[PDB]
């Protein structure tokens, strides 16, 4: 009954990177690399969390977001950027994250966060 | 003409935010991939992380040293043998089957870094994968260059059609969109027009 | 304005980038020329403290360009001070000196602490062979000053730097080396800080406000 | 040992260590100058197969080291490592050659061969 986790990623050195880090604690994950994907496999299935990045080829991070909580997907939502700014977290925050993290990060701040966010 | 012109702090702030970001990826990915290793049981899956991403890193560094960092007078020449050495290298850990075709010759500096820039473009144009293929035409005084690309997906990258078209953004331009706004300001700089057709099979980039 | 030479958008950008690129040049490689190492046998714990090392390096060097160097945002977008003193400290444990932060994690204009972590750069320069840097925030919000402060065996203004801040005509065309003082001074210009020395025997003391 | 005697001559101590070790692995005998730390005995000279000049830091001006080194004709054979823009045009304008210079980053590989190459001509 291990923690499900949604991947949508384009930059494949992150994404392997985070499916290493997280399988390694046993997580299952999903990962797609286009948001009209995530969109749908987020409308349609149930996760623990939705790991999602900004920088996506098809469409924004943020349509991605917007999209799945105008279609009433409440799947906590945490955001990743490999851009900082403290702008882009509030935008977020405006449109429906649960929360914001940049790259590069460790593997016990991005497991601490899903913890922390999905509450088991 | 460009529909807007970014300060000089503008642009410097926005082009290093790209280099950073382009070059962060993977080099997080080496630290996480060093931190699998202190702990154990994915000792294999993460010292392939570690090669390849310092492979990576290494390619991008090198691309980004030309099409971002030259610099000097028109007289600091490039030989398009280079250019073609780290375009091929950093499309490695790239979707699209990358192919080059044409002489070598020597370029004036602002040349060669439109060249590479348009890559960026193509690689954009193309984000579910394919092929991008370059071909060199004309001569060392007057070339022509050709990006063709081919795929599932195909565009022009919106932001590049916006601003190719003089259409001033609704949104403002950031370390994604300065890409292809530098891309326009370096064929302005180099006397080149770049050109944007599409046909059923392909879209073809092209300056001149 | 008060600099002695203004380049072009095109210009700063690409030397500004081309000093990110000279300055992680030797991680990368050295990345590379561990991973080397280890496949052929022989030096492994070595190789494997090289690579350590390096990828941290790197990642400590592009965490802070992001910020000295990078975007962040729109015009009137603020940078946290706390985060300047995470990416400086990280920054300088591979670097000679020994690095010191004095001051209250507070919300300042983006410009005025991309300046800050410039004149960071300004003050490792001017102590090439290590010693200690110190970096004090003083002044309001509305007024903030910056007091870099280093000590070490040798003691020079970075040339480049001094030539630019006290006005000249450059003798070298501006480049990757001394595009970073020009975009220090740049800096301050815009954001209205005026940066000054203070050179004696002991130390050097280079503030702003 | 019977084996290649090196002179590393650097103007950053901790860009070297990178160099050192490739060089170490290969069972050379590794000595090294920090230009910030000690000017270079010229009087020792002639006891290395091949001296390294690794130039980085341009404040630093281990250029002028390698003139005076030119200017004095040195019998021992040089190679200078950078990455640095600018100093291939001002190297080879001092009459060195195209061996004699090698751009960073570089494999392993690549260093150990050109280093045979030199000292066996
Ligand atoms: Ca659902
Ligand atoms: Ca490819
Ligand atoms: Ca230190
Ligand atoms: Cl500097
Ligand atoms: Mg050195
Ligand atoms: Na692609």
């Amino acid at each position: 009954g291990s923690m499900r986790v949604l991947l949508i990623e384009d930059d494949s050195a992150i994404a392997q990177s985070i499916e290493l880090m997280l399988k390694s604690e046993s997580f299952n994950v999903y990962t797609t690399d286009l948001g009209e994907e995530g969109i749908d496999l987020g409308k349609l299935y149930d996760y623990d969390i939705i790991l999602l990045d900004l920088n996506l080829p098809d469409m924004s991070g943020y349509e991605v977001l917007r999209t799945l909580r105008l279609s009433k997907v409440k799947t906590p939502i945490l955001i990743l950027s490999g851009m900082a700014g403290i702008e882009d977290k509030v935008r977020g925050l405006g449109f429906g994250a649960d929360d914001y993290m940049t790259k590069p990060f460790h593997k016990d701040e991005l497991i601490a966060r899903i913890h922390a966010i999905v509450r088991r | 003409s460009l529909p807007v012109t970014l300060s000089a702090l503008d642009l410097g702030a926005l082009l290093c935010s790209r280099i950073c970001h382009d070059i962060i990826s993977p080099i997080g990915a080496i630290n996480n991939g060093l931190e699998l290793l202190e702990e154990g049981g994915a000792d294999e899956d993460a010292m392939a992380l570690i090669k390849s991403s310092a492979r990576n890193a290494s390619a991008r560094l090198q691309f980004a040293r030309i099409a971002f960092g030259a610099a000097g007078s028109a007289g600091v020449q490039i030989d398009t043998g280079d250019a073609q050495n780290v375009a091929t290298e950093y499309f490695r850990n790239e979707k699209p089957e990358f192919t080059w075709e044409g002489a070598r010759v020597l370029l004036p500096k602002n040349k060669v870094k439109l060249l590479l820039n348009m890559l960026l473009i193509g690689n954009g144009a193309i984000p579910r994968g394919g092929s991008l293929a370059v071909r060199l035409e004309g001569s060392d005084t007057d070339p022509r260059f050709v990006i063709t690309v081919k795929g599932r997906m195909l565009r022009v990258p919106p932001k590049f059609l916006e601003l190719h078209s003089g259409a001033a953004p609704e949104e403002p331009i950031d370390a994604h969109s300065v890409q292809p706004y530098y891309t326009l300001l370096l064929a302005e700089e180099a006397g080149m027009k770049i050109s944007i057709h599409a046909t059923a099979e392909d879209i073809v980039f092209s300056a001149e």
